[PDB]
């Protein structure tokens, strides 16, 4: 009169989850496979990380007041804010997209002199839009205006080379004035044409005055153009008014990334994924927390939670 | 599961096993007796384990910024990227809501599986001297004390040592 | 399927039952009698029905047009329209025909689990007392009548009342 | 001398499905899981309709004389036919998709006067092609002409400020004559110079006679331009000849959806995906009518036909 | 496998077998033999052929430039362009990742089913006569020559015409 | 005393493959799913391949002396080489994306001619940078000038009108001198203007001159224009000077494929997957070799090797 049985173990309560022909079947255990929470902060340790404040990233080649002490920086990760701007004088820049997709992975820029020289003509045009101590202008351009009021613009042509290894990048200026008595007292009376060449580039523009809404107390503009130089080729200008004349070129260095955000940094912390409100940090698959993360992030899925099971059924006791 | 061992012809399982996933218990003149036993419990944590590490990683491939959220960028490229963007989120919601039932699906056919194995292979090791009775149990037509049962436990029983006493006692 | 059941060793079914999936089908000295079962068909209609819910839906995300029919567009951004869709469309196409031949694989698998499960369950509850006979019959060594056939349909059947004429009957 | 005996049921003729091993398996039942029927109307039920007829879309802003019933609209669905055209003066908008996208989910429009006026020059340009009883022009511009033939053409200046809160839109015109004599007949000779200046905003145009092929009887061309506003800022038109202005603002109100179709509206209905054809009412999760259905729609595939199991497999008797 | 046939109860395989995939082995006073099985290979085959079909095929579609490898082009489309193609390529690597694991598992499933339908065919038409003893395979009780032995093979064995003899030898 | 065994095969060396639960199972057979071999040939076998050496594709509607076998021709496979150019006079195409992706299918060219003529003016402009057995030009378009030295241009009008079942396509260009003196030496004092127009499309084009880097030993450069004409329209040319007319019309005839690569062409072959290093011949699904292929081809993977099992599990003896 002897017995054995066999049998497994249960728990008290468990965990429901979904199978291929039923929704809510009991189980012992489970986990999670999406990811719910971050860090408010910005988790940035063994990289060189650089915040702008109130400079704008366009203004680094042009040089506005507020951005004297980033005219040559190096940095692997780059932060943008809210309240930065790039203009001292109204205006703006011409196929802006794709310059700032360029800088943004650059990691750096390097200044070189281009070594133009002027004669007759003046150079020291200032404004009073953008003041260091005084009346002054941007600090790596020239703003060339004329001798005296009425005077004549010689027609001149100016010309540079390139010597190292690595495209450049070019930056010039064209004025539009607030009226028609204006140009003629900055340039003088006639026609005003200019003309930029290359290789593989050729383009002319003209000036066009007028009446506009002020902004900064102010009714002319102000635009700029930009090009890419191949490490051996020349650059010509040719001029006879209304230009406002470059002075140095810039050079890539390494490479980077960069963020817009709105949160503090923090310098003891890791992480590879970034968005607008701090760091996601997890090894799940997937994410449920923003659509536009940058970096190595999981995957955005528009699910709240999926539960894998991890044990057998449970069948309670009674 | 579609073995029909748990939730079959066990009608329930034990809240006193503590150290196993799978047990004996038995009970004979003296008293009674639980255990655990240790190759299946062993089968159904590695097979899990193994699940869980083939899925939990992340890519290793960067992707960066192509649009702007100070000052937008013109209608015609934006409409495109916002459209490519939410064609591929339905892909991406739809492979997880599969996989995660496929998985949940086969966990528990295997660990019937296992229960059904570990019911078999004790059933074979009993031949012609126990008899079952439809609920888990098998009832055994001997007298069988600790040590018989220690060596069931752990297939170190002869059966040619009883037959003749258990043959004569069920055929009569 | 890869229980041996339907289409194993029970050569062909009956398309005389109209009440079900699985029956009885009885033969004794007053008769012939038929009778169907309850429990296997509604597991089987009850995941049939589970995967139906869990399939037939559509989406909740809205789409609007990016192109035009009656004046065309710019060729450099038409020609990336049409390549995305056309390659949106070999995923869509892709993942269709691999879920239906799963869940098709999935089903007949488990009606033949359900047929051996049933089986099975009426070989345990006949203890020493009856015969296989390798078609899916039972041979009764002693004597049924129409109330034993019924008891022996809805469980509650007692083997120990005809234990010792069935061994009798066997042995010799 | 007793047996009894298990068993399943099977029909006389089942349906063939495929497999991960196998194709063309019997079983008792299957059904489909692709949609290829659809209902040749345009069904919309408690939704506000808009049928614009020989209106094009783009002519709501202008008003040509096609346009008369459609100037201020409201509607939740918007129907184009192919016979839309939106010119009754030969000429052409500039970037024009992007504003059809605009427009397609404005939900309707609103006019508010702007309150310019003039003094010296004439303002009742009329031309014959567009024609409501006689000699007219676009309801909602006026064709400043000069004083008599050959006469001097002031350079003047206009202005306005957006005062509500949401965005406006701006339209205008510019004129190129079919020859010089024209233009110095309409406009006196010399040169003719516009410009049209904002905050985020600054250009300038000017004609170009010449003679072009003749359509609806003329030589000479239109063009459109226009700009969007913000909810405090003001715009300076400059102009001193070949000027169409403006004379009402819009502004946008709520959201709705657009579609290209070439069937009847059907008032008894209710459905959710359209296409040129009509409409698709179902719940399988795919499709095979068309790829560029718009809406809530099921997913196209390039399949005929996908059958899904519903019974066990089939063994018929002998 | 979760079956627990190959690599469960039966120890190891033969690599003397070289025309199938499983086989007989017997042996009685004249000397031992082996042969071999014709269905379950078929069957096994079969599936592996119609899978080998089912996968091995390319698509019909054709696809064209839309770069340029000589002269670039305009950088705000070329990172667009990059970047469709990079969402692409990862979900056309997930995928096969995930039907290779699938089909693997499902194979060795499928021969292990196989070999336990054979094992248990063979079992149910020695009834009474023979008895096993858990390492796969059965002792006869009565006197079984060549011809008994090819018998068995084909399906061909009469279990009545030494029913006596071995339920004689058994009892005592 | 009779026994009878059951068992399987098995074999001394197996393969390893994955599963859903483990890695580096042991199996009798498997195979491989991904190709990574390919031919090192162009492999074109009852289709007709055009192979262009030094000649661009673009070259071939203007007809620079290196293209002049290419005039028409038909085809089946385009080849573009890397040395190819276009130009034989420094200058550029506008929009060459979009006309190349137009030809890369058109499948050949056939030439029509327009029969303008001129009275007056010369026509035989030539240049030292374009040779043939002296001094020439393009081979399909002709160079103006005027009569003499510092002479007078009569202002022209020129129109053609299509009258085939097919769209045509019209190419023209613009010339910017290298200064304001050899304006005036070939074209006499004052300003130039062009106009071109037609039933969609009007546009006006006017000069620069200026001094450029030397390409070639020039300093003035050539710009060019097409457009696409309806088979009823017509097509106005208005100008006065700096014109380059066209001589003759193209048309598109059948389709055809094009790609760019660096290997030789053989001739007794078959496939129809390219890229820029050879064919690829296989059936299997996947590939790992290059991520721009065309034509039809298995899909692109990052794993380098996936082994599909064809056996069952190993257990060798002892
Ligand atoms: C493509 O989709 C994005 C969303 O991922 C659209 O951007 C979103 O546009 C809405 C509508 O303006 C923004 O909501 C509003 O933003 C303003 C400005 O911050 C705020 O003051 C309002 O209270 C409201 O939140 C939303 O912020 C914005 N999302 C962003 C910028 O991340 C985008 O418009 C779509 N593309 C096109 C062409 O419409
Ligand atoms: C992108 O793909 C679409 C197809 O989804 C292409 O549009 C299709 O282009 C063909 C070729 O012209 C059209 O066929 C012809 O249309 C004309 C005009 O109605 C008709 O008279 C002819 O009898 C013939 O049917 C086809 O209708 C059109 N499909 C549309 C507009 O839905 C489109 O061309 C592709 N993109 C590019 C840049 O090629
Ligand atoms: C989009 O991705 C493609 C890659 O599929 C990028 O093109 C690749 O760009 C790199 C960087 O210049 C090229 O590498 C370099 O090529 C030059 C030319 O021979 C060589 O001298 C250097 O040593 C270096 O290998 C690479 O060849 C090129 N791949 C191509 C053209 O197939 C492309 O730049 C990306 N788009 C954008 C906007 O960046
Ligand atoms: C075209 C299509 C078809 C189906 C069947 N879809 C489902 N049902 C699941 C059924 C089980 C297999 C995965 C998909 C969903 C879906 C489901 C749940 N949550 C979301 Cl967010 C989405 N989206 C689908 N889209
Ligand atoms: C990259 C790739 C790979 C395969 C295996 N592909 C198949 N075969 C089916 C085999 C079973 C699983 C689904 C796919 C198809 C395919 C086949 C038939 N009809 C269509 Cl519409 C599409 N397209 C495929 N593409
Ligand atoms: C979002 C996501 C999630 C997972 C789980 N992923 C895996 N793991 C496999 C686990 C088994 C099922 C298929 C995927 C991979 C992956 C795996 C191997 N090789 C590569 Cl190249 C990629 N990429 C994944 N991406
Ligand atoms: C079939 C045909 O050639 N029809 C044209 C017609 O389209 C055109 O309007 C007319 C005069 O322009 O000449 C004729
Ligand atoms: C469930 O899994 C978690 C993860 O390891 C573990 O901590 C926990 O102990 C498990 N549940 C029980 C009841 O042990
Ligand atoms: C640049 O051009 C000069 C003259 O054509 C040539 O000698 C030189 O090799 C070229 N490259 C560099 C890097 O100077
Ligand atoms: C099995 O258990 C019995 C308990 O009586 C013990 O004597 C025997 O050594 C055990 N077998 C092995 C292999 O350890
Ligand atoms: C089973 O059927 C028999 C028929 O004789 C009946 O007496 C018995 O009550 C039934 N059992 C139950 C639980 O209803
Ligand atoms: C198959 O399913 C359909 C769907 O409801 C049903 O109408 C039909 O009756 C089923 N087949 C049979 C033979 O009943
Ligand atoms: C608009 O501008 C005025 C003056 O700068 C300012 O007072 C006001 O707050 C701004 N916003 C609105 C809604 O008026
Ligand atoms: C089976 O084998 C036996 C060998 O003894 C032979 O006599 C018999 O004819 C065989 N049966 C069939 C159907 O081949
Ligand atoms: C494994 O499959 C290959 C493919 O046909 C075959 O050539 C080979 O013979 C198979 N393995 C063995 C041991 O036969």
């Amino acid at each position: 009169a002897d017995k054995i049985c066999l049998g497994h173990h249960a728990v008290s309560n468990g965990t429901k989850v979904n199978t291929l022909c039923e929704r809510g079947v009991e189980v012992v255990n489970a986990t999670e496979t999406v990811e719910r929470t971050n860090i408010p902060r910005i988790c940035s340790k063994g990289k060189r990380t650089v915040d702008l404040g109130q400079c704008g990233l366009l203004g680094t080649i042009t040089g506005p007041p507020q951005c004297d002490q980033f005219l040559e920086f190096s940095a692997d990760l780059i932060i943008e804010r809210r309240e930065g701007s790039d203009v001292c004088y109204p205006g703006k820049f011409v196929n802006e997209e794709a310059l700032r997709q360029i800088l943004r992975e650059s990691g750096g820029i390097d200044k070189e002199a281009m070594g133009f020289t002027y004669s007759g003509i003046r150079t020291n045009g200032a404004t009073s839009s953008c003041r260091r101590s005084g009346s002054s202008f941007y600090a790596e351009m020239k703003w060339l205006l004329s001798n005296t009021d009425n005077a004549a613009f010689p027609q001149m042509t100016k010309s540079y080379k390139n010597t190292r290894k690595n495209p450049a990048l070019i930056v010039w200026g064209i004025h539009h004035s607030g009226s028609t008595a204006e140009q003629t007292k900055l340039y003088g009376s006639g026609n005003k044409l200019v003309t930029v060449g290359s290789s593989n580039y050729q383009q002319s523009f003209v000036p066009s005055p007028g009446a506009r809404t002020q902004v900064n107390g102010q009714s002319g503009r102000i635009d700029f153009h930009w090009l890419m130089l191949n490490p051996n080729d020349t650059v010509t200008f040719s001029f006879n008014g209304a230009f406002i004349a470059p002075d140095r070129a810039s050079f890539l260095r390494g490479k980077s990334m960069g963020i817009q955000s709105g949160v503090q940094v923090d310098a003891d912390c890791e992480g590879d994924c970034y968005y607008s409100g701090g760091t996601i940090i997890s090894n799940l698959p997937f994410q449920n927390i923003d659509s536009r993360a940058v970096g190595k992030c999981p995957r955005y899925v528009k699910q709240r939670s999926l539960l894998l099971a991890t044990g057998m059924k449970n069948v309670p006791e009674i | 599961g579609l073995f029909g061992a748990i939730a079959g012809f066990i009608e329930n399982g034990w809240e006193g096993l503590i150290d196993g996933w799978y047990g004996f218990r038995h009970q004979n003149a003296q008293g009674e007796g639980t255990a655990a036993d240790y190759k299946s419990t062993q089968s159904a944590i590695d097979c899990i384990t193994g699940k869980l590490n083939r899925l939990i990683e992340k890519t290793n491939q960067q992707f960066e910024l192509i649009d702007n959220e100070f000052t937008e960028v013109e209608k015609q490229i934006g409409n495109v990227i916002n459209w490519t963007r939410d064609s591929i989120t339905e892909v991406w919601s739809y492979n997880a809501e599969l996989l995660v039932a496929m998985e949940n699906q086969h966990t528990i056919d295997l660990a019937d599986s296992e229960m059904d194995k570990l019911y078999e292979r004790v059933k074979r090791q009993l031949r012609e001297n126990a008899e079952e009775d439809g609920t888990g149990c098998f009832e055994i037509f001997h007298k069988c004390d600790d040590d018989c049962m220690a060596s069931i436990r752990n297939n170190t029983y002869d059966h040619s040592k009883y037959r003749e006493e258990a043959m004569q006692n069920r055929i009569q």
